RNA sequence: GUACACACCGCCCGUCACACCAUGGGAGUGGGUUGCAAAAGAAGUAGGUAGCUUAACCUUCGGGAGGGCGCUUACCACUUUGUGAUUCAUGACUGGGGUGAAGUCGUAACAAGGUAACCGUAGGGGAACCUGCGGUUGGAUCA
RNA sequence: GCUAGUAGGUGGGGUAACGGCUCACCUAGGCGACGAUCCCUAGCUGGUCUGAGAGGAUGACCAGCCACACUGGAACUGAGACACGGUCCAGACUCCUACGGGAGGCAGCAGUGGGGAAUAUUGCACAAUGGGCGCAAGCCUGAUGCAGCCAUGCCGCGUGUAUGAAGAAGCCCUUCGGGUUGUAAAGUACUUUCAGCGGGGAGGAAGGGAGUAAAGUUAAUACCUUUGCUCAUUGACGUUACCCGCAGAAGAAGCACCGGCUAACUCCGUGCCAGCAGCCGCGGUAAUACGGAGGGUGCAAGCGUUAAUCGGAAUUACUGGGCGUAAAGCGCACGCAGGCGGUUUGUUAAGUCAGAUGUGAAAUCCCCGGGCUCAACCUGGGAACUGCAUCUGAUACUGGCAAGCUUGAGUCUCGUAGAGGGGGGUAGAAUUCCAGGUGUAGCGGUGAAAUGCGUAGAGAUCUGGAGGAAUACCGGUGGCGAAGGCGGCCCCCUGGACGAAGACUGACGCUCAGGUGCGAAAGCGUGGGGAGCAAACAGGAUUAGAUACCCUGGUAGUCCACGCCGUAAACGAUGUCGACUUGGAGGUUGUGCGCGUGGCUUCCGGAGCUAACGCGUUAAGUCGACCGCCUGGGGAGUACGGCCGCA
RNA sequence: AAAAUGG
């Protein structure tokens, strides 16, 4: 482009939006879970990965990945979730924070605890 | 239209030099003139000669070292549509000093290295290295 | 339904009122079970609602989750074919279906003999059986 | 030549069926903001003066000057009415889009893909498309 | 598009003051594509973060400025307010009431409830600095000085140090030989920061209050004032820093990670399950990728995760990118604003350049230092603040002004070639139809058929007539045109191009958003025309079906006039103008004297360029001027709105 | 002449 096209038009940045629009700029949210179910992984993933909808505090009502092996969330439970998408499940830009608010920590586990908020054996 | 004539020069020697031509003729002009004068004191070109008076051409003898043209570079630097002028502080360096660097300053056409000597800024014409 | 939220809440509040007010729903039903130590103390949490937590609610007898099984035994077929042109899709089973013991629940016996089923396509085959009688079979 | 590379038993298009998601339209419905045209007139300030009243000054000792109060006018907040604009939410039903899963119907394109393909336009047809007119080569063939 | 106090003037009034500030009158102005008006968002700045920089992002703390103080509004007092802890009115809330009426405003400090992922004590002191009042003493000060809580960040330090083979047990692994943990631990010899206990101990303190003295002042050695002199006296922090002594390694390490990216690997369990995941992917029975263990790697009172900004991203490219085929040249042209502009002299000094002067708060950043045991932290000086204004200079270049010149551009004189355009006329061939003659059983069509046509005489052949459409051959990588396009011959009207030799004008130019014109085919309107061809439609075939391809028919349309539409793979998928840079073989059209010299055009190819293919003096090489356009694939050139259209 | 298809 010309400088005295550049004069009449600037050169013209992009917006970029964020891949986690319900946290709106907030490092976790609380919510409350509105169903606690399993679902299928896309192709080439063959697996029941547990999910739950949840109603945001802003009112937002999105689906959030519940990490770890096992977990005590049921309908009505209260969690904190954080950013972070799975790959293999559609719609799912959400994580549980396990050990916070009604989510427990993963048992039994000895590596990587902080992450499944477990506390020192 | 013709708009640029420095640019010209610039591309005729260019051009020259890339074609191994010995000389470069030219429509003639004071700055070009000018230019030619800078140009063969910092020994890029032989020699300049002007001919004729109603329409005078500038021809330019090219030198060509081992086989090689000297002028292994020549850009214009302000032209038409943008012109640039520095500070005497912010006088350009070409290939760091082993190049040189055209400026009309306001006692005339010279060298980088001359107007930062004279404490002088101005136009920058063209990089020759 | 927007008081369905309102009523989560509610429901949430009242049993940190009354330790002995237990809220849940049946996942089978579908449907929220209020249980209580009688039937003076629901009522009051009923009318609380309606009030305090201005949550219009009917209550209502919690719903059976019922079961089916085959009264009589019959041997069957079933066969799918679908060959049209190119890559079809064949498949016939003949399954002998017997009323098991009650509580015992599904007995699948694989009795295929020669090979006519290759073994491949036999776990299929129970599966789907499986999944179908997890589906109504009567209503 | 090629859009094929477990390599034509390749690749691959659209309608239809089902599920899900976002979105457009939709008799309308509920909010936010706002334009215009009016109405309204608390308090305050300024102007005028039915009446009422008055420490300091003047005085012929009666009054006078001036002031205050009240009233009145102007300006104006709340508020009110009509009619528009804009924005957001929601709406029976409906349009197309995307994502599913070894569904159904064909086989349109890629080889000359079996009628070369494609572009604009028009008409027709369950669907991919087909046909006319003009255009392009980003078609093969030639012994 | 916007605006009636609106723009200006005049007079009057008003303010501390200028002013439509206000009013009356007069004039009709003012603003805006250099973005007005309107909509959305937002306190601004010094600075902060990121970045090599240019930029990008940001405006917490600190400092300056502005605005607001329950909401809406108004004034009073005052030097200053339309006034956080003033007044009045209205409103919504809370509270009191004897029901008549009252009262109040934490966006001062602390604190409470609520909201939230989440942010502290209803502390102490005016000891110091600063402020209000006072002669002063003093008093007031949630300013401020300090203390509390919080790993929130930053910085410094510690959790021991040497020795120690027994290469112990024990763990993991192993080819069962052994290896690794690992000198690691025991064991031994030391040190004790810090914590703890004890005991010393600064500095922040200046002043103020008593006296006492001299001087000044005065009638006065009065009083007062000033400066010395002397004596008691003022620390919230506070159990201060710091120093010293005592006991004892005692009291003090965790978090993430090891498939690649990415430094760090095995075993076991599980078996497309459970699970993992930033990306690529991993898991279906020999998983360094899941989970656990052993071992290692990295960091450390932290370590991870999430959110967020910049960077990497030359991925909006000013620095610093592209557009033949990857996304991207408007279908073509004219042209206003705008951008840009040959050559010469003089003039001016706008830009530009130089120097000077004022300013650009302090802090911060940077450099050189100083001070806390060091560091973080604090501080002195300097630098920088890249800017702006003004003055004095320089004048090359750019600009302005003036005069020129001819080389760009243009005019005229003459000739040439051309399917360039518009209008009118005409010729020959062929098809179809109509009438008649001759003649007799087929014709036509296909891969093969059939529909169809024919004894009511077809087809074939001959003669006459009617009508429409298109112009064989010439004919050509030929020509003409801005593009779309343009083809018999003749005339009429008309545009452009090129060449030769002179003259004339004197930069009169180039590009061009918006605007305007032209613009294949199809299509649309009105009125004509209609031979042939042919969407649609019909029948016959083909086929599993055949809404096709093939056959027999056939309407709109194709043609003319006028109007509309405004699009095509409207393509060289290549914007326009100018200059420059090896060659060869051709076509077409001028011109000079076989050899020159112009215009246009085709193929091939060198350097160079290109991702490659290719392009290659007709550039996609080398440069300059201006414009158009692109920023992953879908969704989508679609929706909505606007404009245009009869549709 | 006809000559479809193949998670
Ligand atoms: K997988
Ligand atoms: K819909
Ligand atoms: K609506
Ligand atoms: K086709
Ligand atoms: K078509
Ligand atoms: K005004
Ligand atoms: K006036
Ligand atoms: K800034
Ligand atoms: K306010
Ligand atoms: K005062
Ligand atoms: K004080
Ligand atoms: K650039
Ligand atoms: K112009
Ligand atoms: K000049
Ligand atoms: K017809
Ligand atoms: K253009
Ligand atoms: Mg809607
Ligand atoms: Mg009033
Ligand atoms: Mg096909
Ligand atoms: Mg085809
Ligand atoms: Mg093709
Ligand atoms: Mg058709
Ligand atoms: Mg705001
Ligand atoms: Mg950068
Ligand atoms: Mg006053
Ligand atoms: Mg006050
Ligand atoms: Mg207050
Ligand atoms: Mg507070
Ligand atoms: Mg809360
Ligand atoms: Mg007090
Ligand atoms: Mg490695
Ligand atoms: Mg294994
Ligand atoms: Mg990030
Ligand atoms: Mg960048
Ligand atoms: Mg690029
Ligand atoms: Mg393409
Ligand atoms: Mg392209
Ligand atoms: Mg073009
Ligand atoms: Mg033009
Ligand atoms: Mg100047
Ligand atoms: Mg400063
Ligand atoms: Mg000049
Ligand atoms: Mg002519
Ligand atoms: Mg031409
Ligand atoms: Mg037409
Ligand atoms: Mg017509
Ligand atoms: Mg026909
Ligand atoms: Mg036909
Ligand atoms: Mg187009
Ligand atoms: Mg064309
Ligand atoms: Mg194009
Ligand atoms: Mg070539
Ligand atoms: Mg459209």
């Amino acid at each position: 482009a010309t400088v005295n096209q550049l004069v009449r038009k600037p050169r013209a940045r992009k917006v970029a939006k964020s891949n986690v629009p319900a946290l709106e700029a907030c490092p976790q949210k609380r919510g409350v879970c509105t169903r606690v179910y399993t679902t299928t992984p896309k192709k080439p993933n063959s697996a029941l990965r547990k999910v739950c909808r949840v109603r945001l505090t802003n009112g937002f009502e999105v689906t959030s990945y519940i990490g770890g092996e096992g977990h005590n969330l049921q309908e009505h439970s209260v969690i904190l979730i954080r950013g972070g998408r799975v790959k293999d499940l559609p719609g799912v830009r959400y994580h549980t924070v396990r050990g916070a608010l009604d989510c427990s920590g993963v048992k039994d586990r000895k590596q990587a605890r902080s992450k499944y908020g477990v506390k020192r054996p | 239209s013709m708009q640029d004539p420095i640019a010209d020069m610039l591309t005729r020697i260019r051009n020259g030099q890339a074609a191994n031509k010995a000389a470069v003729t030219m429509p003639s002009s004071k700055l070009k003139v000018a230019i030619a004068n800078v140009l063969k004191e910092e020994g890029f070109i032989e020699d300049f000669k002007v001919e004729g008076d109603t329409k005078p051409e500038l021809e330019l003898t090219l030198k060509y070292f081992q086989g090689k043209a000297v002028v292994e570079s020549i850009q214009r630097v302000s032209r038409p549509g943008l012109r640039i002028y520095k500070r005497k502080d912010e006088l350009p360096k070409v290939m760091a000093g082993l190049g040189i660097a055209v400026v009309s300053t306001s006692k005339g056409v010279m060298t980088d290295r001359a107007a930062r000597q004279a404490g002088l800024g101005g136009e920058i014409i063209c990089y020759v290295a | 339904k927007a008081d369905q939220d309102k009523m989560t809440q509610a429901l949430v509040k009242l049993q940190e009122e009354d330790p002995t007010f237990h809220a849940h729903t049946d996942e089978e039903t579908g449907q929220v079970i209020i249980g209580g130590m009688g039937e003076l103390h629901l009522d009051i949490l009923v009318d609380r609602m309606k009030k305090e937590f201005n949550v219009e609610c009917n209550v209502g007898a919690p719903m059976v989750s019922y079961r089916e099984t085959f009264k009589s035994s019959a041997q069957v077929q079933g066969k799918f074919s679908r060959q049209s042109g190119g890559r079809g899709q064949y498949g016939d089973v003949h399954i002998e279906f017997t009323p098991n013991e009650t509580g015992a629940g599904f007995e699948f016996e694989n009795a295929i003999v020669g090979g006519v089923v290759p073994r491949e396509y036999i776990p299929s085959v129970e599966a789907g059986l499986k999944d179908a009688m997890e589906n109504g079979v009567l209503a």
